């Protein structure tokens, strides 16, 4: 019932820039073997047991946010379903600490190695202990994403990655069919460690024949003039060239070889939306044979006589079509090769993003054909991050200034803002911001407005505010920006309001450096527009770096605000004739019909010990059985992932079963599926299947005592529409049943722990329906982990720990410092500290001994 | 059908650039063809407004076969020689009566989409015939001499080379190294064309009657040209106009030619301290000349007292004619130098000692008798942003910057001490009372924390308080300007 | 009021040559056009008021009976000023001048309608995103105006400028994606 605290170590995970995925197409054999050895000397650092574990990550985890974590603290890997790990004896999948049987049940002691293997055919991940295999592994997981090789580590852990290509001296032999970076890894990049997150038209015949003849006449002459003829001996591995023949009497294999490309040229040209027509009729007769000094004669008898194209250049536009056709051709070739080739050669992968040189050559291969045709005459025409200082730094009056450095020159914004800057809204889209955009040279407030020249590399942009005169004057590299209307950065008549607060935003793939003047010398100029004008920087007197809260990305849970425009709920009173129920509403007009709005209940349902071992979803009778089960504590939140269909209501009712506690989530119009939800669910939208992974695969030493279950089943969606089949719309009352106690019944009795024996349905005000908001705020820690060559091994020594809150009901960590801006849990925590002091009253020492358990000497000293 | 046709051209004008970057060729050429049938038409009502508007935005590769304007390429050159050759003889018609049709044809400075094979004919078609009338020609005052700078585009000819039109005729007539062999042939006229006006140093404007009509076009054009290889031509180009403007030092040089040429090329790219160190003292001498205007208002004011004399046409008729037109172009000198001067001021105090020592009299003397500028500025404010008011626009960021005690808080303390409407005679009193502060105030970490690192040798003297005693006093007069104008 | 009082002019519109005596209602409404003229309400315009605009245009063009030219000018002023309190939904009232005013060669009452028709693009330029009906009615009306006025019109400067405008209520994103119907090439159009 009360918030908890304790010191927690920072944990961070890093990876090499290696990506492995699988889909219906190119796969690079989709199975890889991963190896890494450890070097640690710290069984126990200052705070607690040092945490390290290795595994995979399917590019949608985003686990490392230094600070708040799902359980206690920022655990590195394996703490969620979007990651998998192993620390010597554990199967870490979603805060699950199941160990395994293997000789030498010890942690990652120094001079130990681990081997990780991934199979694409069956979804299976297995680990290899230093000398032993694992007696149980997990399977049946998702595959939609690239799987990182990731290592998690606390302070004091050093590990060395092994690749096999150049320095990965594997102690274990690679398994039969896994290639450690042999054919292609990052074809357009390199390796490095990175921290995660019957009738035919004769027109076509003549065009094709002329094209094919004009392009194939060059091959014979080139091959007979280059003098790359065979030696006196008959060598079959010398790459003999049967194509060294005439371009007219070429045989059937050569005919087929030319026919594929000749037909594909016209096939891709007829699908590009060009207009067939003789545009100018100029190149047909203007073919001038260029001058050639008499050295062109060669003893081979075939003088080089190419068609003149030294002055016939069309445009860079059709080069795009040529490149697209070349990419399509090489993609088809790659598909054909992957279908049957399976060549173990230093083999090729999708060429759409392979490399600059090869792709340029592929484009030029058809560029020659396009140019020759022209010379002949026939010519044919996820979100943005936001950063801001904490509300306590809000400034009401004066003259204030800071500098932003724009390393990249993409979508980045700079300006001031009101303290209550709602996230999930592009910077400057409303009245709560006065910012500038340098990607297009336009200023932003309640809409775009052109202003000032756009940015360049570095381009340290200065931002200014004058609360006395209500003016905002941006400065660019020491020169004041200018507006098109003859004014100086027109944001005039800006009221004081509740004070202003610096803010910046970064789009995808952008890098920004802002300097609020914590130290005097870091500012770029501050001597042309602010030195004597009273214009005075932000951090005039700070003994510590400014907090600079950032914007989260994880979609947490938030209560439904009673002021929401088009989402209105109602707590209908429970009567004798009807159980208490909650409804919804929507502004059924031209307003925003949003996505599947995920609704949550307030409190939890932890299963005992299990007495349930299953769930009973019911529409009107026994529905689809075998509802997922875990048989553990596992608090479950009832979820209503309903789709707004511009209809009346999708209500929910807290009914009571005959001898079991069951919900009643009514709906009336269209497709809306509502089942239980785990306490760590954080998905987006647009998905109905494959949202539960990491099934349990524990077994025995003989792999015989194997039991499996659909572990981590959060959204066990019930597509109700398979139950009825009619051309109407009657009310559907789905009432899943899970609560099981001795009744010799409602939802609230089990989940409130007070009126447990009372079976009357109740909805105390603690129960509030919540929705799932995509983005919230967060605090940037003022100190991070410090940390790599000679095999790119990572060395980390510096210790770092924070003291962290905890919400037992919601089961999620959070840094204590967030209370400096929450101001709703800060008051409660101050009052609970006062309660601790009151109950440890004057002249009492038993209660003091009891209290030395909820808190600790080290925690108080910190 | 004239007004509505012209009106819709204002909106649907720039449609070529953002949409259909290469596919808009047929549309733009099609409209221009019909605009030529109105050349013969003569009407009593003026229709010239649609003529300039239509061609101003009409331009907004080889795929133009339906474009009969390919045959219209020679049509434009045809009218070029008609007026100029006939006007050589050219009084009632020595005016814009015959030149009113030449402005729309010439002006095509940036929007270039077609070549029309008109490469080097224009320098000989009209420019060389225009050179015939450059000198006096024993004719009256020229009617439109500025058309040479306007209609003569600043190197918007796509090719320049001497001795080609007079010698290379059959070589191009018969028909891949082009425009590269004359890499040094370009600099044959500028080495000679620039030599004549520079040596000219006459006082009155009469000896150079038509000289200003030809000075702008060459220097402004070729300065941009050939910047990739030869930077020296840009270097000496700044000196070219710098020497010629020395003749502007006299209080009465031009009453009509002064504004035309001042706004003709307010451009300086290599006239700053690093390229042209002497430009600082060169313009500093102009500051001394500019100070002479201040004595006129003070001297005539004494005689104007109590209306003892005919002050209607004597006292006021002195400063309006000379002072107002001069200072149009001096603003850009400090504006361009303001990017480096405070940084150079941060580097050393000698960066703008002369600039700080000057421009004070611009507002010091113009506290009263402000109507002398408004009447001479009728073209500007008749229709706030007066040129006189913006005179210290660059000074207020530099002149009070380096006064004394770069980071010692004495600057603000001195301003507070003299914030008492102190008279010029009374300015000595504050030097005896003193006002300083080594406060624990905002001088802590940011304010007055650039100055000491920036003032490696922070020269502070008891006499230097007098220098700072004048900076705030100037701001006292500028304080009431914002409130009083209303 | 616009529902209750506004019903009365709709009934009163039915007077061409049959009443000839009941001009009392015409004067009663004519002397009380200040009430509608003096306000600019219904910026939201949730309710469909295109019927009221159509009726107002009818009485504007209803000069066949007694018109009381002063009251005619009062009605013209009321209609012209009412064009500011609407958010451009009177599609029928927008297409009516194309059928009536554009067709007529300033015969009797086409000039007062053409005044507002030319005044509309002044506020509709660079804004007022068009719809299917608006985008379809724009080119036909523009072509009719630009073919009819050039030659057979008089030499009156006010009459010439009474329709002389660009008249392009173009949108920002799009207005209509239906098949163009020249009778049922953008370079050759204008």
């Amino acid at each position: 019932l009360l918030l908890q605290t304790n010191l927690i170590n920072y944990v961070t995970s890093i990876r090499p820039n290696i990506f492995v995925g699988r889909a219906e197409g190119s796969t690079q054999y989709g199975k890889w073997y991963f190896e890494v050895m450890v070097d640690e000397v710290v069984p126990f650092l200052t705070a607690q047991a040092t945490h390290l574990r290795v595994g995979w990550a399917l590019t949608e985890g985003y686990s490392p946010y230094p600070g708040g974590g799902e359980g206690w603290g920022g655990n590195g890997v394996g703490d969620d379903l979007y990651s998998y790990g192993f620390d010597g004896l554990h199967l870490w999948t979603g805060h699950v600490a199941r160990p395994v049987t293997s000789p030498g049940q010890h942690l990652l002691a120094p001079e130990d190695v681990v081997s990780c293997c991934l199979d694409l055919s069956v979804p299976s991940i297995s680990f290899r202990i230093n000398g032993c295999p694992v007696q149980g592994v997990f399977e049946a997981f998702n595959l939609d994403g690239l799987f990182f090789p990731v290592v998690s580590f606390s302070a004091g852990v050093k590990v060395r990655f092994l690749l096999g290509g150049r320095h990965g001296e594997f102690k274990f032999l690679p398994p039969p069919g896994y290639a450690p970076c042999h054919e292609a890894v990052l074809p357009r990049e390199r390796l490095r460690l990175e921290p995660i997150k019957i009738v035919l038209p004769p027109h076509l015949e003549r065009i094709r024949e002329k094209l094919a003849e004009n392009i194939h006449e060059l091959w014979a002459l080139t091959r007979i003039e280059q003098g790359w003829t065979y030696g006196p001996v008959r060598d079959d591995n010398k790459r003999l060239h049967p194509c060294l023949v005439n371009f007219h009497s070429l045989p059937e294999p050569e005919r087929n070889y030319n026919l594929q490309m000749s037909g594909e040229t016209l096939k891709t040209l007829l699908a590009l939306g060009c207009h067939v027509g003789m545009a100018d009729e100029k190149a047909e007769d203007n073919l001038k044979k260029t001058k050639l000094p008499k050295t062109y004669m060669m003893s081979n008898g075939y003088k080089p006589a190419p068609l003149d194209l030294s002055h016939v250049r069309l445009t860079p536009a059709q080069t795009t079509l040529v490149d697209r056709l070349a990419e399509n051709g090489h993609n088809v070739w790659a598909r054909d090769r992957v279908a049957q080739g399976w060549s173990y050669s230093a083999r090729l992968v999708p060429y759409r993003l392979l490399d600059e040189a090869t792709k340029r050559s592929n484009r030029d291969s058809l560029c020659q054909a396009v140019r020759t045709l022209l010379g002949y005459g026939y010519n044919i025409e996820d979100r943005v991050r936001i950063f801001r200082a904490e509300k306590s730094y809000t400034v009401q009056s004066g003259r204030w200034y800071f500098e932003f450095e724009a390393v990249t020159t993409g979508e980045m914004r700079v300006g001031w803002a009101r303290p209550e800057l709602r996230p999930d809204v592009e910077l400057g889209a409303d009245e709560l911001a006065y910012v500038f955009n340098g990607h297009r040279g336009q200023r932003w407030h309640l809409g775009s407005e052109p202003f000032g020249r756009p940015w360049q590399s570095g381009d340290v942009v200065g931002c200014m505010i004058d609360l006395t005169e209500n003016t905002i004057i941006f400065t660019l590299n020491g020169e004041v920006l200018m507006s098109d209307s003859g004014s100086e950065t027109a944001f005039r008549e800006i009221e004081i309001g509740d004070g202003f607060l610096p803010v910046c935003s970064l789009g995808p793939g952008q890098v920004g450096h802002l300097n609020l003047g914590q130290d005097v010398s870091s500012l770029r100029f501050f001597a042309i527009c602010g030195l004597q004008e009273g214009f005075e920087p932000f951090a005039i007197n700070m003994q510590r770096p400014v907090t600079t809260w950032f914007s989260k990305s994880l979609p947490q849970f938030e209560p439904v605000p009673p002021e929401h425009p088009h989402y209105e709920v109602a707590r209908m009173d429970g009567t004798v004739d009807t159980p208490p129920c909650l409804r919804l509403a929507h502004r059924t007009w031209g307003s925003q019909n949003s996505l599947v709005e995920m609704l949550f209940l307030r409190l939890s349902l932890p299963v005992q010990f299990t007495t349930t071992y299953y769930y009973s979803v019911r529409v009107f009778a026994g529905q689809e059985p075998s509802c997922v089960w875990v048989g553990w504590v596992t608090p479950d939140y009832h979820q209503h992932d309903m789709n707004f269909d511009l209809s009346k209501v999708r209500a929910v009712t807290v009914t009571m079963g005959d001898e079991q506690g069951n919900v009643h989530s009514s709906l009336k119009c269209s497709n809306c599926y509502m089942v239980w939800g785990g306490d760590f669910v954080s998905p987006g939208q647009q998905g109905r299947i494959s949202h539960t992974d990491l099934v349990i695969g524990c077994l025995v030493d003989l792999a015989t005592g194997l039991m499996t279950f659909t572990a981590n089943g959060k959204e066990s969606n019930t597509f109700f529409q398979v139950e009825p089949n009619t051309k109407l719309f009657p009310a559907v009352f789905v009432l899943p049943t899970h609560q099981n106690v001795i009744q010799f019944m409602p939802l609230s009795a089990a989940m409130f722990l007070s009126e447990r024996k009372n079976p009357a349905p109740q909805c105390p005000p603690r129960l509030e329906v919540q929705m799932l908001m995509p983005v919230s705020w967060s605090r940037m820690p003022n100190h991070f982990l410090q940390v790599e060559r000679l095999g790119w091994a990572v060395q980390c020594q510096d210790p770092l720990t924070m003291m962290a809150l905890h919400i037992p009901e919601e089961n999620r960590c959070m840094d204590i410092l967030e209370l400096s801006e929450r101001l709703d849990l800060q008051r409660f925590h101050s009052h609970t500290l006062r309660l601790y002091r009151a109950v440890c009253a004057l002249g009492n020492n038993r209660v003091a001994h009891a209290l030395c358990s909820h808190v600790d000497q080290a925690q108080l000293l910190h | 059908p004239l007004i509505n046709q012209y009106f819709t051209n204002h909106c649907l004008y720039f449609l070529s650039t953002p949409a259909k970057v290469l596919g808009s060729g047929g549309h733009a050429s099609n409209k221009e063809k019909e605009m030529i049938t109105s050349l013969f038409c003569k009407l009593a009502a003026l229709v010239r407004h649609r003529v300039s508007l239509f061609g101003t935005d009409a331009p907004a590769v080889a795929l133009l076969p339906v474009l009969t304007t390919l045959f219209q390429h020679i049509a434009q050159h045809q009218f070029g020689d008609d007026v100029i050759l006939d006007d050589v003889q050219v009084c009632s018609i020595y005016s814009l009566g015959t030149t009113k049709n030449t402005y729309v044809e010439k002006l095509r400075p940036a929007l270039g989409e077609c070549l029309a094979r008109l490469a080097a004919a224009m320098p000989v078609a009209f420019l060389e015939p225009q050179l015939n009338e450059y000198n006096a020609c024993s004719v009256y005052t020229t009617k439109s001499p500025r058309e040479r700078a306007i209609l003569g585009l600043p190197n918007s000819v796509e090719e320049m080379c001497p001795d080609i039109p007079v010698l290379d005729r059959l070589m191009a007539d018969i028909g891949a190294r082009y425009t590269e062999m004359p890499h040094v042939i370009e600099i044959t006229l500028p080495m000679l064309c620039s030599y004549l006006p520079r040596w000219w140093e006459r006082g009155p404007e009469a000896p150079p009657p038509a000289l200003p009509a030809g000075a702008p076009p060459p220097c402004t054009a070729v300065t941009s040209d050939h910047l990739n290889s030869l930077l020296g031509n840009i270097l000496r180009i700044i000196v070219n106009n710098l020497g010629i403007d020395e003749a502007t030092w006299m209080k009465r040089l031009a009453v009509f030619a002064q504004p035309i040429v001042s706004r003709a090329r307010p451009e300086l790219l290599h006239s700053h301290f690093i390229p042209t160190i002497g430009r600082l003292r060169k313009r500093a001498g102009k500051v001394v000349a500019e100070e002479e205007q201040l004595r006129l208002e003070a001297k005539a004011e004494a005689e104007e007292g109590e209306l003892l004399v005919r002050d209607e046409f004597s006292v006021l008729c002195r400063d309006l004619y000379a002072l107002y037109p001069l200072l149009i172009r001096y603003v850009d000198n400090n504006r361009a130098h303001w990017l480096t001067e405070p940084n150079a001021n941060a580097e050393e105090l000698f960066r703008m000692v002369g600039e700080i020592f000057i421009y004070w009299s611009k507002s010091h003397n113009f506290k009263r008798e402000e109507q002398n500028f408004v009447v001479q500025n009728e073209i500007n404010n008749m229709s706030v942003a007066t040129l006189k008011k913006m005179l210290p626009i660059g000074l207020n960021m530099c002149a009070p910057t380096d006064q004394d005690l770069i980071m010692l808080a004495k600057t603000r303390y001195a301003l507070k001490d003299t914030d008492e409407e102190v008279r010029e005679f009374l300015q000595n009193n504050l030097h005896l009372q003193g006002k300083v502060e080594g406060s624990p105030s905002l001088r802590w970490q940011m304010a007055l924390y650039r100055g000491l690192p920036g003032r490696e040798e922070d020269a502070d003297d008891p006499e230097k308080i007098v220098r700072r005693v004048q900076e705030v006093s100037a701001v006292l007069y500028h304080l009431e300007q914002t409130e009083h104008p209303y | 009021h616009v529902l209750d009082v506004g019903f009365l002019p709709d009934m009163r519109a039915a007077a061409s040559l049959d009443t000839a005596t009941f001009s009392t209602t015409e004067m009663a409404l004519a002397l009380n056009r200040y009430l509608c003229l003096a306000v600019l309400p219904l910026i939201t315009k949730c309710a469909p008021l295109f019927a009221g605009t159509e009726h107002r245009a009818i009485m504007v063009d209803s000069m066949l009976h007694t018109v009381y030219r002063l009251s005619r000018g009062r009605s013209l002023t009321k209609a012209q000023r009412d064009v500011i309190e609407d958010c451009l939904m009177a599609l029928c009232r927008y297409i009516r001048p194309s059928m009536l005013q554009h067709l007529l060669r300033r015969l009797v009452f086409d000039v007062p309608i053409l005044n507002e028709f030319a005044k509309m693009p002044l506020k509709l330029l660079t804004n007022h995103y068009e719809r299917c009906w608006k985008y379809y009615c724009l080119p036909t009306g523009w072509a009719n105006f630009g073919v009819t006025s050039e030659e057979e019109l008089h030499l009156t400067r006010k009459l010439f400028w009474g329709i002389f405008d660009s008249l392009a209520h173009k949108k920002y994103d799009q207005e209509l994606y239906r098949m163009a119907m020249p009778c049922l090439s953008i370079e050759k159009r204008f």
